[PDB]
């Protein structure tokens, strides 16, 4: 317990603080990477006030660590944002998202003629190019893409 | 006898200014005070040899509305001609023994002037030759810009698309040609871009034209933004996804277009514009369609008549 | 303005007793005196995306019995709609702009309604959407069990055939008791029963229904007898075959039959009305199909006139 | 303060609090009713303690007033959820969803045949309590459904 | 010779307990120590007058581990044979001439015994026969209960799904009914009932069964779960839809299974069996449909080899 | 094991260079001395989903040039297997508990690698999967070229047609480009260019390219001239025809080539390659196709035996 109030909140004990977060950009991330089906406290704070960014997002999840590469896959949607490892009240931990090397399960193959609609298999894509913007390549059809292509559907 | 009297309507670029002119203030008047027994006891034929259900419905509606009889068949999926060899020669020699005028449709490039040759003094109106001509859907397009823009002239007209086989864009940019001071603005994937034969005979008439690569970049200026339906398969799955589906058009970016800006389409359309423009202002793409009624009575009305009344 | 005018015809649950005692009493009138000009100028678009002829031809006559002109497509074998992805809410949006009504049949349910959305102040009139409803069915079904049997309440209608997938049956049973003290009996094999969400309605009102398995049980008492075709299909060959293709009218059944009795079939009939049913004074199937033409008449008559002659 | 509940937790002052939610609703209904779609503070709490009531959810919404029919769209899913509204630091109104007449936009035909599945419609269903459960009627196909099967899709 | 040396295999109701468990013991030792030149020479002829290319596949995998030839064809909207004129009769006769054993699947029930009466001594088996029997599915569903339960008797088999029209349900109760003790629970849609003769027997050999309504309500006590297609056609979209929050299987259901519990389906399986089933322990249609390899390779030995030393 | 025993043979882009050789030198032992039961006992699947019967009929003689067995299917317009509904997930599941390995050419891109997640051990060789790769036919292309030049490096290759949309052209470009010194000319209409990326890569690589108009102007300094289909459809009638004076070869264009320069097509060549051409020596379409077969079986021998002792 520590004197929370709203515009920042305050102490989870033990567990992750996504901070961060670009405006709008949260929910998304909720749903997208399923953090919702557990059973510990989450605390979320949407459109929040901070260092400058002016407007942010933020997501306290407690006793559930997920890191290294889940981290990494916060990198296409929240990039800026810095996963705070929290242990008895203590920011034990801060890291950001890097660039993965594969993206699992939340994208979708633009290329409508793709076996990967149609079936019992989750989409993949190698990722590559830093920053200057980054291409995608469907595991299974070998097509590469902009990712801001496979990002808008 | 007014000039279209008894004339083929084969192709925009037998009709001049004048000619276009002179439909499209009749269309305006049928449209004003209608006059639904002009074409009694006529009897037209509506031939599609290829199916086309928007245009069919649309012509023999404008038939109906002047009092006419049609007859007729719409093909594609058997209705028997060409059975056995029949040429299309012989067909419109055994048509023309009969009706007032033929209305065709046909898939290959050149099959309503060469019904022409045969028909006699029926006249025949082509309502589409394979990839070469569709006057009827350039006239209503035409009278749609001048019912809205109130003007034919000094046009800044957007064309947005595959241009490369749209074969109504080729027609309104050589209908267009025909007036004073436009300035188009093409706006194709690298595919799908604007022949160089329109082009080259847009430079020989000193009008002005540029390549842009998104609406963005001219939505400001912009009079009319005529959009047509990139097919998919001029283009693979991928290609048409990769990148270059970005010639869609929602109402986000209408924000800055002009109060009189108009958004026009041939029609079907499937992905290119999205339903949300359809509340717009600017939307006028059915409206569109409705005046092909008018545009198309018209023409039959000028076609079938001697002298006006009005 | 009569109440029905420019109203859409999409459902029968939508229509009131009132409603439905006025469309009866109008082609009650214009079958005894014609009125050939009524819809004169009115151009009906009649689209059958899934085709039905019996239907087709029944509202077409219609349709030009009062002097309308009709434009118009029959698919399932294809005429080119939908092509390219063009959704219903557009075909309804461009057919909309010219025409002055809209029959419609098509396979899914909700299509009519949905082309109400969509279609302005033009009427829509449903001619079948998928398994939901066909109100023009059962108005011509009521008017012939009004003209025949004088009243349309203290009726004893006998139900035989496929009550379960019927969609005719279900919607003359709902407008059967929008009426008094009719009382029905139904002869189903048990895979094709009515459904309790037509029994329920039934008891919900305090009306009497019972089951029975021979219509010999029944027969003395029954004013209409309405058969359905069994498909064969939603049985096995074995099935149907075996026992359960004794839901079959023969003359010799009829012996006992009231002077009064009718027998109606919505049609195709094939096995289940002998023959030799149709020289009796009872057969009335095909009366009923020509009693179609007034029952559908008055519906576009009431639809498209604000006041009505008579 | 404590046994616990609060320690610094969002008091607001103008606003809706959804309190009650009774866990795993309090995601659904962020999606399928479009609250994070707001420039405007949210907070939202997940498997929120309840000696109170078993465990739930808590979305806390500022400076926005959601209600009348938009409350009782909420009882098909949160049927006893309160919604408070708040315009100066404290409970103005206690209101409870009560089903409503109506439930446009957010379920789906179960009826495949349906043309809403094809078409830019929305969804619309006429409600029913037939004493055992609650009915719904698409206005399309008019094909009545026990909720159970609309809502399990 | 063995028992089924030179016999016709056609219908399940023909095969003793004994035959069936002889065709059981086979297959195990086939499985086991496969002998690939057994048939070396013998020409098999797959005539798939109606296609089934998984049982196609099975059946001539089957033909050629055992070393034996092919010849045949598959019919879906194809070639010439049973032409219509041809008769079946006639086909036979003449193939009965060229081959040594004939696999059929013809789509009118008694097609393959009609077969028996022409084909000389060249024994056919049976692939399916309309609506009638399909005694190579019942074969390996029989070794896969074997297999996995280690009995065939005193089994607590759940069957669910298209019972009145699922062919496989009908005869896998046939067959399991020669062995003692068994306990059948059969969870339908009470519209795809079983039907009364399968009933009527199980009762005349005093076997035990009973009707439960969904599948949680025997979870508990059951052995094998024979999970059926449940056949869109001959039922509504909206009441295929309606059935309570269904007949479908998924791995939170099977949280209460026996250990030994699996999970069998003739497949196709489109909805029904969710895809996290595939990963549990009780998943086992794949590897039933292995089994089929061993089932055939076992019948096909029998058949045409007079006594088997493996 | 041999470096491919047991492997799935998807893509060219997972294959080193040193792969490509070890299967171009096991194809000239076994095209030497033939080994005609090096597969006995084996069953493959020739699983076609989409007919090419060339594609078939040399792979299912390769088949039987190594003594396996056959079982499999084609689909223009016809039977069962992956359904809609059956998930192609599902066929591989049931299939690869009957086959020792599956080829599989299917309409859809990745299908081959969607098979690989579901054959368990059992391999899964690629014969086409939509427009991505067909890594055996760069095989025997790279066969044919090492056989007729000597050499797969410091190669002087044009590739001329639709450079955009071969398939074979994108695969062939990435393979040659493993070994060292390739230059490559591109001679294609500029509306059906290569795609950026395989120019991407080229320069990426340090290999040197240069596109022409016409193959009269490489004629002199080429080895391989890899002639492709150019594909009517996305094209115009009039723009198919527009082309210069072509791009198609006879032989007085040959006129001038080297005495080693040989002309590929994966076929079929319907216009781009005159009859005259055929009798010419540096004609090698034909034995290109015949070297299919050494291709395939050196693919096959590797894949399904531990070590090849040829
Ligand atoms: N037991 C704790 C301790 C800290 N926090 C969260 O930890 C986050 C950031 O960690 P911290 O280093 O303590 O504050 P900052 O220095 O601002 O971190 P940064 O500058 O990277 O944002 C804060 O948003 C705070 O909500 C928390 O919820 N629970
Ligand atoms: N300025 C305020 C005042 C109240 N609240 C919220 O408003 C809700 C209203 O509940 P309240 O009537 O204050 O007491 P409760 O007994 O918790 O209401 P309930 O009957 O639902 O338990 C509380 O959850 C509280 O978080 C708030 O966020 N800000
Ligand atoms: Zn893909
Ligand atoms: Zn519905």
């Amino acid at each position: 317990m520590t004197h929370d109030n709203k515009l920042q909140v305050e102490a989870i004990k033990r567990g992750t603080v996504i901070d961060h977060i670009p405006a709008q950009i949260g929910f998304k991330l909720l749903s997208l990477f399923k953090l919702t089906e557990t059973d510990q406290r989450i605390t979320i704070g949407l459109n929040l006030p901070s260092g400058e960014m002016g407007r942010k997002d933020l997501i306290k999840i407690e006793n559930t660590f997920l890191s290294e590469d889940q981290v990494d896959q916060l990198a296409l949607y929240a990039p800026q944002a810095t996963v705070n490892r929290i242990d008895n009240y203590e920011v034990v931990g801060k890291s950001r998202p890097s660039l993965p090397e594969r993206i699992d399960n939340v994208l979708v193959c633009p290329n409508s003629n793709c076996i990967s609609h149609a079936e019992p298999v989750s989409s993949s894509f190698a990722v590559r190019k830093r920053a200057n913007d980054i291409a995608l390549k469907c595991k299974y059809c070998e097509k590469e893409f902009s990712h801001n292509v496979v990002l808008a559907n | 006898a007014n000039p279209l009297y008894q004339k083929h309507i084969i192709s925009i670029n037998d009709l001049s200014r004048d000619d276009l002119n002179l439909v499209l203030a009749t269309a305006a008047k049928l449209k004003a005070n209608p006059q639904p027994e002009l074409l009694k006891h006529k009897v037209i034929a509506s031939c599609f040899f290829e199916a086309s259900t928007r245009t069919r419905l649309s012509f023999e509606t404008s038939m109906h509305r002047l009092g006419a009889s049609v007859v007729g068949f719409s093909d594609s999926a058997n209705t028997s001609l060409g059975k056995k060899g029949e040429t299309l020669a012989d067909t419109i020699s055994v048509i023309s023994t009969y009706v007032d005028a033929i209305v065709m449709r046909h898939p290959q490039e050149g099959a309503a002037r060469l019904a022409t040759e045969f028909s006699g003094n029926v006249p025949v109106l082509n309502a589409g030759d394979g990839s070469n001509q569709h006057p009827t859907q350039t006239l209503l397009d035409l009278f749609t810009i001048q019912e809205t823009q109130g003007r034919l002239d000094n046009l800044h007209v957007a064309m947005v698309g595959d241009l490369k086989y749209g074969r109504t864009v080729h027609s309104l940019t050589q209908a267009l040609a025909k007036f004073d001071g436009n300035r188009f603005y093409f706006i194709a994937p690298d595919a799908l871009a604007m022949p160089q034969y329109i082009l080259d005979m847009l430079d020989e008439k000193g009008i002005a034209w540029s390549l842009h690569s998104s609406i963005e970049e001219v939505m400001a200026e912009v009079d009319i933004l005529y959009m047509t339906r990139v097919q998919k398969e001029r283009l693979d799955p991928s290609e048409y996804a990769n990148v270059k589906a970005q010639f869609v058009l929602r109402a986000s970016d209408l924000h800055n277009a002009k109060a009189n800006m108009k958004v026009l389409h041939p029609l079907p359309r499937v992905d290119e514009i999205a339903t949300d423009v359809d509340k717009t202002p600017h939307a006028w793409y059915f409206q569109q369609a409705g005046n092909g009624i008018f545009a198309r009575q018209a023409l039959l009305a000028l076609v079938l008549n001697r002298d006006l009344v009005l």
